RNA sequence: CGAUGUCGGCUCAUCACAUCCUGGGGCUGAAGUAGGUCCCAAGGGUAUGGCUGUUCGCCAUUUAAAGUGGUACGCGAGCUGGGUUUAGAACGUCGUGAGACAGUUCGGUCCCUAUCUGCCGUGGGCGCUGGAGAACUGAGGGGGGCUGCUCCUAGUACGAGAGGACCGGAGUGGACGCAUCACUGGUGUUCGGGUUGUCAUGCCAAUGGCACUGCCCGGUAGCUAAAUGCGGAAGAGAUAAGUGCUGAAAGCAUCUAAGCACGAAACUUGCCCCGAGAUGAGUUCUCCCUGACCCUUUAAGGGUCCUGAAGGAACGUUGAAGACGACGACGUUGAUAGGCCGGGUGUGUAAGCGCAGCGAUGCGUUGAGCUAACCGGUACUAAUGAACCGUGAGGCUUAACCU
RNA sequence: AAUUCCUUGUCGGGUAAGUUCCGACCUGCACGAAUGGCGUAAUGAUGGCCAGGCUGUCUCCACCCGAGACUCAGUGAAAU
RNA sequence: ACACAGGUGGUCAGGUAGAGAAUACCAAGGCGCUUGAGAGAACUCGGGUGAAGGAACUAGGCAAAAUGGUGCCGUAACUUC
RNA sequence: AGGACCGAACCGACUAAUGUCGAAAAAUUAGCGGAUGACUUGUGGCUGGGGGUGAAAGGCCAAUCAAACCGGGAGAUAGCU
């Protein structure tokens, strides 16, 4: 209601970039490693997003060194500094959980460049 | 699943105390014609709440 | 007692198991219907695992 | 989320290549153990000239889950894979020398700091 | 146990009463007024509703939407030619439900359901 | 101290500076204006009763408007009563509002919990459900044994059995205030409290503190 | 013996104390840590697997601990049927043989729609002494009661060193329980798309039916948990074992005889829910009704005419309430439901047209189109004027009162 | 051992753990040569055991779609 | 014993897809199964899907899930070849 | 070629669930074995009660089998209820 929609548009950040599933995208997340309070990057292809004003969500997988790494981010929470589009994907679904089984030369997906 | 031993015929009429019908009361009149019907239901000709509502 | 032949053999407690806690053998018997005979058969024959613990104390 | 028959692979070069956990240790009737966790596990498959071999039972600390551990800012860290670094079962500082594969934050805790300090990423 | 749940299942599968409201939609349309349950017409009012609705823009693309929906193409020429602009002033709440006593064969609660014009 | 009466609105989050997500329920408490006053020169027991909201003219009867306007208050919809706890006073039409909880730090909340029906041994007493095969006839998810034999002879009172779960007055315990927002009217504790979007909630601070 | 179905498993338990853990102590051949033994104590708790039909058991690995028992060796109108006790068949063995074996072995239909008690729920009646609408006090009843590890105290007390505290203080788990759906997920046959085979819409294009929702990829709201909040307490009272103080009988000694103070998760409270059918039916606030009569076995009697109050019910729209009743909201002096408008979500670039390519198809219009249960709003549709149940100052005896 | 009582014989294999299984020993209660002995490729809705894949079989159940159950109307039983 | 989910010999055999009389959808032709209306509890039945795990279930992988076609490549011990 | 192989009609009946006052006095659903043969089926014959028939279970011989059914000896006999 008007109660909630008030109180959650107060709190949300006001320049979450335009990113769609497929893109090539640097999320960089503060850490705190013990007593310094370090900024660092998650650079992933985004496989899915929720979208719910402040609970909006988006999932961005990553292959590291040995394996996938499956990292889902709340948008407007303070822990993600900056939100980079780095590469744009061309992609014809919204939510891309079929590149789990696709590895290699098979998870590779299309440019948009349009 | 059996019964031990029968009931009676008072033990059968109180189950069945429960089990009377009521009366609507509840029958109007209707503002045209002035039939009876039930609350919120067209009346057998076919008005309700005054315009010929069926045409039938 | 484990067996078959009837639910004789499931209904009495008739084995007996005969522990002997500063060695650490276990003699059992079932070969009787009788508890008080399953133990007096169980007793003798550990008292000739206890002559075969101390002959092989003696041997070794 | 790793519990009982649950078969793991290993980060480390000990040796094991699949294990297979058989408890998880601390707390009487415990479902499943998480984040960082300490378990039985038994060797279901080795290198040849690894420093453990098959059949051998001894504990591990669970590093990589594919159910995923949780930041208390709502966000989640989900992995393809189940995975963890071996134990000694008396004497802790585990067992390997490399650390394959990234680890999580919140196995930063004092005694596991010999596992954050190898492992690649995080 | 349905918490803010529509829809009426009507005894019938979901292929059922979705063939059943696409014949009943029809009939509402080519009649102006049809008799049924009363828990059949107040399902009927989200079917037939929507349509007339979709009547409102005679484009090619609502042509096939209304032909996608009840199957029929004497329906879909009685809608966005009679029905289309005769309820293009009224903004929702095209029908009306009036309650008619309980059918003779089973004691089921009867109801005419039917547009609201009817000035033929 | 006392506790007033809000309705609950939702459930949102709190994006604390320091990385952490907070969930918290938007609990409205409008003013709580006071209807009658209590005390044992008249009753035996001291308290206060309030009401909250407004209702409509015609649906409120003719003894429940006469004893609004024997206090002069608005009529709200309901009454609640508030022991008062021997320190405190309060007169009729002293308009109570969310004043209270900037002081207190720690809550309790009140109010009637959602309700589903008549519900089964497995959902409402958390039972084992039998086995799903091996032989199992018509035997799922039914309660099993619900007694011994001759010797007891009967069930024993206090069964847990199969019937009506929720819709039930329950108090979920020492729930954190977050933040006391006197100007929008909105309390948010954290977590969550019983009940439905719209119902009534009866917080007051926390006895076990 | 005109039939009380049986070993074990499963589900569900319940009680006892002869206590396994936690709690309180005495003594120690008790330095500390960890014990050992005994006393008190039943509030809560008290594994998972391999083998076996097995109960047991041994083994593996845990746990604060894996208590012993009773309840038809609890529990088959609750499930199972592996075991044992029908018929088949074989092995060893016994018998000349039919056949037999607490010898072994392979195979083998487990019926009941609940009348009564019991129990779990949820209602109708009438009662509570004029009728109602609320909010309550609380008699009484129930639920809950577990605990690890880590750090501080303190590497101090103790000890030759190794080791390593009592008592306090903080965090963080396991198991359990309750609540909720904000998160993460499940589901989502009422939403969107892809696609296979075929049939139909005259045909092309576009669609729709059927094939398990045809197969699928996603997915709103609800419900949900693996998710996320919370709980167990503190305190008080009287004690158990135990420890005492003063003190005689009994010049001393002595916790007891008189007197006085401590002492546990037990007990009564505290915390949570039900609850005045608590027939002992309670209190408090507000509202409503003040008209004539004849009769007679004048009685707290019966009958008529007028007058229908507060409030109820009924019906209708219905609800995050619900098997049905019930409870909650709304009924036009109106946002209760549906429709509708805007928005959000979801899926993912609609059809039509145009260009490019021989064509599949790509591209542009275009994040387009459609979008259920959601959010805010809007009387367009349906909630009708009413009729009906409930009446017309409310017993007697006393007392204290004003009158 | 479809045979073995004592017995879960002992040893090896497999398993974190194996009263079953596999191999070996022989102390055969009570194998044994057409009431056949011992091997055996193929075969079996055969007895036992192990492994892979696969899974609501289970940890631990959640949701959904239908048929009853429930309510209304019509007819209307049964054991006892 | 019933207007009973059973039993009952021969003959004819269309279209598209298919190896086919399997199977799906259809033609000709025949039918909607002689109680319905609601609601959308527990529970039962017939199904669908499931996070993480993967036989830890159990007498036993029982039941479910899975495997599934054509063409080609390849194919072990053993063997009565 | 084949008591060959996969697989419908046809024949059968291994598992499970439902059913157990059932739809049905052994069936349904989902799987399962054979499916050119010691195959299966139609029609009509033949064998009979201490008898038949039996790729053998004491199986079958009209929902009846270690001696069928109907009548009769017959009101068998019953130290039993």
């Amino acid at each position: 209601s008007n109660i909630i929609k008030q109180l959650e548009q107060e709190q949300m950040k006001q320049d979450v970039p335009s990113f769609r599933p497929g893109d090539t995208v640097e999320v960089k997340v503060w850490v705190v490693e013990g007593s310094k309070k370090r900024l660092q990057a998650f650079e992933g292809v985004v496989i899915a997003i929720r979208n719910r004003g402040l609970h909006s969500a988006f999932t961005v997988r990553k292959i590291s060194n040995g394996e996938g790494v499956e990292r889902v981010f709340q948008t407007h929470s303070p822990v993600v500094d900056s939100i980079s589009v780095k590469r744009r994907g061309a992609v014809r679904k919204a939510k891309l959980y079929y590149l789990r089984e696709r590895t290699g030369k098979a998870a590779r997906i299309k440019e948009r460049l349009n | 699943a059996v019964q031990q031993n029968k009931p009676t015929r008072s033990k059968r009429g109180m189950r069945r105390s429960h089990d009377a019908l009521t009366a609507v009361t509840s029958l109007s009149v209707d503002k045209t014609s002035g039939e009876k019907h039930l609350r919120h239901h067209i009346t057998a000709d076919g008005y309700y709440r005054g315009r010929k509502v069926i045409a039938k | 007692t484990s067996g078959a032949g009837a639910q004789h053999v499931n209904r009495t407690e008739s084995a007996v198991r005969i522990t002997h806690i500063p060695t650490g053998i276990v003699t059992q018997c079932q070969n009787d219907r009788s508890q008080h005979k399953n133990k007096d058969q169980a007793m003798k024959q550990m008292k000739a695992k206890l002559y075969e613990l101390e002959m092989q104390k003696k041997n070794a | 989320m790793i519990q009982e028959q649950t078969m793991l692979n290993v980060a480390d070069n000990s040796g094991a290549r699949r294990v297979m956990c058989i408890k998880v240790l601390g707390g009487s009737h415990r479902r499943y153990a998480g984040v960082g966790d300490i378990i039985k596990i038994t060797i279901k498959e080795a290198i040849p000239r690894g420093k453990v071999k098959k059949g051998d039972v001894l504990k591990a600390v669970v590093v990589r889950t594919k159910k995923g551990v949780r930041r208390p800012d709502g966000s989640v860290i989900r992995f393809d894979g189940n995975a963890c670094v071996l134990l000694n079962n008396n004497s802790e500082q585990p067992i390997g020398t490399r650390i394959f594969g990234p680890v999580t934050r919140e196995l930063r805790s004092e005694k596991f700091m010999k596992i954050i300090s190898l492992a690649p990423e995080v | 146990m349905r918490h803010r749940k529509s829809g009426r299942q009507l005894n019938r599968n979901s292929s059922h009463r979705q063939a059943m409201f696409r014949n009943m939609a029809g009939s509402l349309v080519r009649h102006e007024i049809i008799k049924t349950t009363l828990p059949k017409a107040k399902e009927l009012r989200r079917v037939v509703e929507p349509l007339i609705t979709l009547a409102k823009t005679d484009s090619v693309a609502n042509r096939r939407l209304a032909f996608a929906r009840t199957r029929d193409n004497e329906i879909v020429a009685k809608l966005f030619n009679e029905l289309g602009p005769r309820f293009a002033s009224r903004a929702g709440g095209y029908t009306r439900i009036l309650k008619c006593g309980f059918r003779a064969g089973d004691n089921a609660p009867m109801a005419y359901i039917e547009l609201v014009d009817r000035s033929e | 101290m006392i506790g007033l009466v809000g309705k609950k609105v939702g459930m949102t989050r709190i994006f604390t500076e320091d990385g952490v997500s907070i969930p918290v329920t938007v609990i409205e408490v409008e003013a709580n204006r006071v209807t009658q006053v209590k005390d044992l020169a008249n009753d035996g027991y001291r308290a206060i009763q309030v009401t909250t909201g407004a209702k409509k003219a015609n649906r409120v009867t003719k003894p429940e408007a006469g004893h609004f306007a024997k206090a002069g208050v608005e009529a709200g919809r309901g009454l609640w009563e508030f022991r008062l706890a021997e320190g405190e006073e309060f007169t009729v039409g002293q308009s109570i509002s969310v004043e209270l909880f900037a002081d207190v730090k720690k809550v309790d909340v009140t109010g009637t919990s959602k309700g589903k029906g008549f519900a089964g041994t497995v959902k409402r007493w958390n039972f084992r459900t039998q086995d799903a095969t091996h032989g199992n006839s018509l035997s799922h998810r039914v309660p099993g044994s619900i007694g011994q034999n001759q010797t007891p002879g009967k069930v024993f009172k206090g069964k847990k059995m199969a019937g009506q779960m929720g819709n039930e007055r329950v108090t979920v315990q020492s729930l954190d205030v977050v933040r006391v927002d006197a100007e929008r009217n909105l309390l948010l504790v954290k977590g969550a409290v019983p009940g439905a979007t719209g119902s009534d909630l009866i917080v007051k601070p926390a006895v076990k503190a």
